[PDB]
């Protein structure tokens, strides 16, 4: 099924041609527009007040990472090495040697942010939900270095968006 | 990003050399060292206009080649995202046409709505743009409780938001002698140029892909397309309005009977164990381990099958090697095939009225130089 | 929306049409931003039986 | 004393171009679901001066190709000529009660083509000297229009001169008696305004030209009432309605698209011209078939 | 929502009001009340001339009547 | 917050004049945003840290910094790992 | 004092500088949506001061949105030589900040820095438009803290 758009046969009666001749005349079409357009000025706008108010997101959204850790603090990373076998811009670098305990777990984690794609593929990938998405989005940095991630860094933004982070992850386990 | 080089004989033009590449990245390449999974956003990158829509090409031609068919309700989910980017980019196509003539309140009225299906777009997936939402084997995620409702507040109130980008272009003279008899093409230089979509539709040509080979679960909804007579950048510019009233119909077709059951195929060996069978199952640990590490092994062959994307029919050629990777994909896309009669297309117009047909072929910087 | 009746049918005229029917920004009537958890339906092959992956 | 006078014309004007940049941006504001400037100041009141205030703090980049000549003295004239403009308009009691007003508001007039040709011509550069090409070709096209206007007007006001204009009216607003010229004139002051480093001050002639136009007609169609002991009601009066038509300028600049430079030809030369010939030939006509020519003195 | 724009205008509303205003007082101030007597014409002139040439202050804008003769 | 105003300008903040040692005043961002309350400000959960608070971790930060670029106190980014390889040395034996 | 009037001056010259600075685009890639979806309703930047445009004579800020190809190398460096002093740039996206997703494909140089001396660095792919407007946000703080008449004075 389809319809026509363009198509209008005019009539050419004396009432119709008055009525397109009197538009173009005296324009009508025109001040249509400047009717609509005041209409619209009297109308309150959808600005925001930025930053003392910001738009809205969702329990899902993707942004700053954060390396997060168990109830008693210990690192959820295992280096199972799951998130960069899966990260699309290969953005995660990860060693792991052994550590004190006669533990193995892991040294670095870079997630370069001038090579990731907030995909989320490495937080889907992870197991342990060991790196996640977090919620922040204000880090933006004039130097090129600072968003070169280390294992410091995404250890601090963990232990930094902590209880957003946590109480999503928990109004979210259900839907992934 | 356009090179547009040019000649003026006078004010006249007599032809125009559309130096694309100019965001040339050889995104083909580059998934010839992924695997499919790694390479689903790299399509979400392509036409970052209508995106949704090119994650449903290259799902179905995964799905095609792994003789696995969608779950019936992810079906259903990907053409309300479908139509989405249908209205997400005929929003952008109109109004940036509209921009590039000199009209600016169109511009912003839809402009302001694009960020409501931007902010649905937020809550299925979590991004405003670039979701990576549609997968081989239907969805990621399940729609977030309430989202049905609100889309439908939003589409309850879409309509009349049309009304005025009708209202002050389509009966304003001034959008009309900036947009009428310009761009003409006749139906077999349409059709033979390899052009798709709407200079098919808009030339007179009866022909569409989400009617003639109707993909995914189109079957059941029902719409018209619109057709029209002259199919110059003004008769385009119509069906690019009438699809977007079209878009909210097949919105609402699928929204009031949206089926129940899962969003993924049950086929762990194509899609990820869910997180709380992955943490009990011994079986989806290994699955989902391998399926993160190699992925799916995609047995081989090749298709090409297409989806009538917005831009038009927008396609994509891989070839499997029997892996887990791609070999090649071939990144079909309408706006190469739409820039390709641009030489033609702005033949017989000065620059005033061929930057409108610029505007009316869709094109964007991605499909072509990928 | 706020806007007294004054403001409504000036704009109304203006327009021609009923703006205050349908507005372009949101109101209360939205879903919560917080809701109820979900309970996703169980897999289509779920069965523990007669679910060889060889059919 | 005179010279009080004369800045007393200027510095207000220039404080008030100041702020119609803050007014071009706000009231398309709020008629685009945006706010305007509202950041800077008390609902962008700074805004005016902070546009003014950061454009002369920036180097003047200059081409080499430009000559440094041309490149300063087209715009230099593009205000002084537009400056001039402002003086013989009828407030209460104008400037200079120039006998021929009329001709020396158009003839100014006709000199704001020499800031866009010459500041076209000396950028010797291709996108330049097109566009410089384009606007000279538009407002000279638009000039015959102008003049063939307010020879039909004017005829039923006495003489040229301006401060004749409100006696005319007086009891009844000119544009009842010349509506079919009214839109025939808004139209056209809408073309000439080119409005459908050394910048803010060209910006601010612009813009002052867009002020000083909608008075004209203010002064021309929108009549009002003088009283010779309260000129004071006659000033408010004039503000308003040159604000108001100011306002419409901002009021069109967002609600239509661009013309096509051939369809801007053809407006003009083939339905405005032999349009604005026949109502001259009516303006002409009548006041003679009806008794109703006004003194010219 | 749009009250905003008041203070956007008013400004230059006042600001577009001072000429205005500025001639109408000085000319008062300069001429005495009076208007500048308007000179279109060589007539109306050389009224002026005759008046600033009676007045004997050399001033057009001082005006003497009946009481002038006796 | 607010009801009566629309989805999108129904929550919103006045910053403090002193936070962190840093000076809030006439300059101000949207990082002063502590992150328990990112959430409700946020319109990512009706329910706000009023009420029911958050979960209480020993390892939490005791206080939400601001972003510290263009600071003294910056990020700067350097390898984690550990030297790999290490060179022979060289006995300082007397010789010979 | 000798100080406090230049310290006054010093503000006065940049405070607003902060405030009318107006961006300039390029627009390359899906960076470009945001690059002016931020100049629709929702996100105002048009009341931040700030309005897009192109005018490369006369602007102050370009945000760089997009991937940098090698192919199109020469028009940006053509375009900041053409920008005006004072003049800053902004790198908007994962890829032109860094590479990004193709920072391993051949025809995109890997970061705008390498191009470009380039200014606050705000992620994002895309960066969700109010992330930039945070990062112009920093970028306006940023002016604050400069001592150019200071300089001036102490040398
Ligand atoms: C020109 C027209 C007359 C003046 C403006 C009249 C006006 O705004 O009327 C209110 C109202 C504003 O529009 P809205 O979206 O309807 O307002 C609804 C809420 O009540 C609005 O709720 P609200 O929360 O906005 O109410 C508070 C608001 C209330 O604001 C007012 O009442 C406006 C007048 C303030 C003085 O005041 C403020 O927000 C404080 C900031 C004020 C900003 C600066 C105002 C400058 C006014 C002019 C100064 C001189 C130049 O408009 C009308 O009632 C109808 C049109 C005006 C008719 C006037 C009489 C003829
Ligand atoms: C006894 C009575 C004697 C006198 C009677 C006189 C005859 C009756 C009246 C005649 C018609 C009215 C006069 C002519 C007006 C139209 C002229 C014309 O060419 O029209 C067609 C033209 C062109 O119409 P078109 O594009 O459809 O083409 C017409 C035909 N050709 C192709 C030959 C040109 O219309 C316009 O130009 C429209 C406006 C374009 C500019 C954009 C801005 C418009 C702003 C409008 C709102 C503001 C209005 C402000 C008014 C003043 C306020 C102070
Ligand atoms: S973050 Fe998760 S997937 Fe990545 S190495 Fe650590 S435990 Fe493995
Ligand atoms: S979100 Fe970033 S780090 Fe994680 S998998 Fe995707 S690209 Fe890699
Ligand atoms: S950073 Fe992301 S959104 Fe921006 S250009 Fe690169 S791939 Fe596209």
């Amino acid at each position: 099924t389809y319809k026509f758009v363009n198509m209008r046969e005019p009539s050419m009666d004396m009432k119709s041609v008055t009525d397109r001749a009197a538009q173009t005349l005296l324009w009508t079409e025109l001040v249509r527009g400047l009717g609509m357009t005041l209409s619209y000025l009297f109308r309150e706008p959808a600005t925001i007040n930025y930053p003392f108010e910001k738009g809205p997101l969702s329990p899902r959204f993707r942004g700053e990472h954060a390396l997060r850790r168990y109830p008693s603090g210990e690192e959820r990373c295992i280096a199972c090495k799951l998130c960069e076998a899966v990260c699309p811009a290969q953005a995660i670098t990860i060693e792991a040697e052994p550590r004190a305990d006669g533990s193995r777990r892991t040294t670095r984690y870079d997630i370069d942010m001038t090579k990731c794609i907030y995909c989320g593929f490495c937080q889907e990938a992870c197991p342990v939900d060991a790196i996640v998405e977090g919620p922040n989005f204000e880090f933006s940095t004039e130097t090129h270095e600072e968003l070169l991630y280390n294992k410091e860094k995404l250890l601090n933004n963990g232990d930094k968006w902590e209880a957003e982070i946590a109480a999503n992850i928990q109004a979210d386990y259900l839907y992934r | 990003v356009l090179r547009l080089v040019m000649e003026l004989s006078g004010e006249m033009v007599r032809k125009c050399d559309p130096h694309i590449g100019l965001l040339h990245r050889g995104t083909e390449k580059l998934i010839e060292y992924k695997t499919y999974l790694q390479a689903l956003p790299y399509f979400d990158r392509l036409d970052y206009v209508s995106m949704m829509c090119n994650e449903q090409a290259y799902s179905l031609a995964v799905e095609k080649l792994l003789n696995i068919q969608p779950p019936p309700r992810a079906q259903w989910i990907r053409v309300l995202f479908g139509e989405i980017t249908r209205l997400l980019n005929h929003i952008m196509a109109v109004t940036t046409h509209a921009l590039d003539i000199g009209a600016m309140t169109p511009f912003f009225w839809m402009f302001e709505e694009r960020e409501k299906m931007f902010e649905f777009y937020e809550r299925v997936s979590g991004a405003r743009m670039h979701a990576a939402y549609i997968r081989p084997g239907g969805v990621h995620q399940d729609l977030p409780l309430g989202l049905l409702d609100d889309i439908y507040e939003f589409s309850k109130n879409f309509s009349f938001r049309i009304d005025e980008l009708e209202e002050m272009l389509t009966n304003n003279r001034i959008w009309r002698n900036r947009t009428v008899d310009i761009g003409v093409v006749t139906a077999e230089d349409a059709l033979n140029y390899g052009f798709s979509g709407v200079m098919l539709r808009g030339s007179g040509i009866q022909w569409d892909l989400r009617k003639t080979q109707p993909y995914d679960v189109y079957d059941q909804v029902e719409f018209d397309v619109p057709i029209g007579s002259r199919g110059d950048c003004y008769d385009r510019y119509l069906c690019r309005v009438e699809e977007m009233r079209q878009s909210l119909r097949i919105i609402s077709q699928c929204l009031n009977k949206m089926p129940p059951g899962e969003i993924k195929v049950d086929d762990a060996k194509v899609s990820p164990p869910k997180r709380a069978e992955m943490k009990t199952s011994m079986e989806s640990l290994i699955h989902h381990f391998k399926l993160y590490t190699e992925g799916y092994q995609v047995p081989p062959g090749a298709t090409y099958t297409a989806i009538e994307a917005p831009k038009g029919e927008f396609g994509v050629y891989l070839v499997s090697d029997g892996s887990s990777r791609p070999y090649r994909c071939k990144i079909k896309a309408p706006g190469f095939a739409h820039l390709a009669g641009l030489d033609k297309m702005s033949k017989g117009h000065m620059l005033a009225d061929v930057v409108a047909i610029i505007g009316t072929q869709d094109i964007v910087f991605g499909e072509v130089d990928r | 929306a706020s806007a007294t009746r004054v403001i409504q049918l000036l704009r109304n005229w203006a327009s021609g049409r009923d703006l205050q029917a349908k507005l372009q920004l949101r109101y209360q009537e939205i879903s919560k931003r917080t809701q109820p958890p979900p309970k996703l339906p169980v897999g289509p092959s779920h069965k523990l039986s007669n679910n060889y992956y060889c059919t | 004393m005179f010279m009080i006078n004369i800045l007393s014309l200027i510095i207000p004007i220039l404080l008030a171009v100041a702020f119609l940049t803050l007014v071009e941006r706000k009231v398309l504001g709020y008629m685009q679901l945006r706010k305007g400037p509202n950041v800077v100041g008390p609902y962008g009141l700074l805004q005016p001066i902070a546009d003014a205030l950061k454009l002369v703090t920036k180097e003047p980049l200059r081409p080499g190709t430009s000559s440094i000549s041309m490149f300063i003295i087209a715009p230099i004239l593009g205000l002084s000529l537009a400056l001039t403009m402002w003086v013989p308009l009828p407030m209460p009691y104008p400037l200079i009660n120039m006998n021929l007003g009329v001709l020396f508001m158009l003839a100014m007039s006709s000199l704001a083509v020499y800031s866009i040709l010459w500041s076209g011509w000396a950028s010797n550069s291709k996108y330049a000297l097109i566009g410089a090409l384009r606007a000279v070709a538009q407002t000279i096209s638009y000039e015959v229009t102008l003049a063939i206007i307010l020879l039909s007007v004017l005829l039923m006001n006495g003489s040229y001169t301006l401060s004749t204009l409100i006696t005319t009216q007086e009891h009844i607003w000119m544009i009842f008696t010349s509506w079919p010229l009214a839109m025939m004139w808004f139209i056209s002051t809408l073309a000439e305004t080119n409005r459908a480093g050394p910048f803010a001050m060209f910006f601010m002639a612009e813009y002052a030209n867009i002020i000083m136009m909608n008075a004209f007609t203010a002064i021309l169609f929108l009549g009002a009432s003088h009283d010779p002991h309260t000129p004071e009601l006659y000033t408010i009066n004039f503000v308003l309605k040159t604000l108001a038509l100011t306002i419409t300028f901002l009021w069109i600049r967002a609600s239509y698209p661009r013309f096509r430079y051939d369809q801007l030809m053809h407006l003009l030369w083939k339905s405005f011209l032999p349009l604005t010939l026949a109502l001259c030939m009516w303006h002409i006509s009548l006041p003679i078939m009806t008794a109703s020519i006004p003194p010219q003195s | 929502m749009w009250f905003e724009i008041l203070p956007g205008i008013a400004v230059m509303a006042a600001c577009l009001f001072i000429p205005g205003m500025a001639t109408a007082h000085i000319h008062k101030f300069t001429n005495g009340g009076k208007e500048k007597r308007v000179a279109h014409f060589s007539y109306q002139w050389n009224l002026m001339e005759r008046d600033r040439c009676i007045s004997g202050v050399n001033r057009y804008h001082v005006t003497k009547g009946l009481e002038n003769i006796d | 917050e607010d009801n009566k105003q629309f989805f999108g300008r129904h929550r919103w903040v006045i910053y403090t004049t002193e936070m962190n040692g840093r000076d809030t005043f006439w300059d101000v961002d949207g990082s002063m945003v502590p992150p328990e309350w990112h959430r409700w400000l946020h319109c990512m959960t009706d329910d706000p840290p009023t009420t029911k608070p958050p979960t209480a971790r020993k390892y939490i930060w005791t206080n939400h910094k601001f972003n510290v670029s263009g600071t003294p106190q910056q990020y700067v980014p350097y390898s984690t790992t550990r030297k790999k390889i290490q060179e022979w040395v060289p006995p300082s034996t007397p010789y010979k | 004092r000798g100080e406090y009037v230049v310290a006054k001056l010093d503000d006065l010259v940049n405070w607003a500088r902060r405030s009318s600075l107006w961006p300039m685009t390029f627009g390359l890639a899906c960076c470009a949506v945001e690059m002016m979806h931020m100049a629709a309703p929702r996100y105002d930047m048009d009341r931040f001061g700030v309005v897009f445009r192109a005018s490369p004579r006369q602007s102050d800020v370009m945000i760089v949105a997009g991937t940098l190809t090698n192919k199109m190398a020469p028009a940006l460096r053509k375009v900041y030589d053409q920008m005006p002093e004072p003049r800053y740039v902004v790198s908007m996206g994962s890829c032109a900040n860094g590479g990004g997703y193709y920072h391993y494909s051949y025809s995109v140089v890997r970061g705008c820095d390498r191009i470009v001396p380039v200014d606050i660095y705000v992620p994002g792919c895309p960066p969700t438009a109010e992330a930039l407007l945070y990062g112009i946000l920093q970028l306006q703080r940023k002016i604050k803290r400069e001592k150019r008449l200071r300089i001036w004075y102490r040398r």
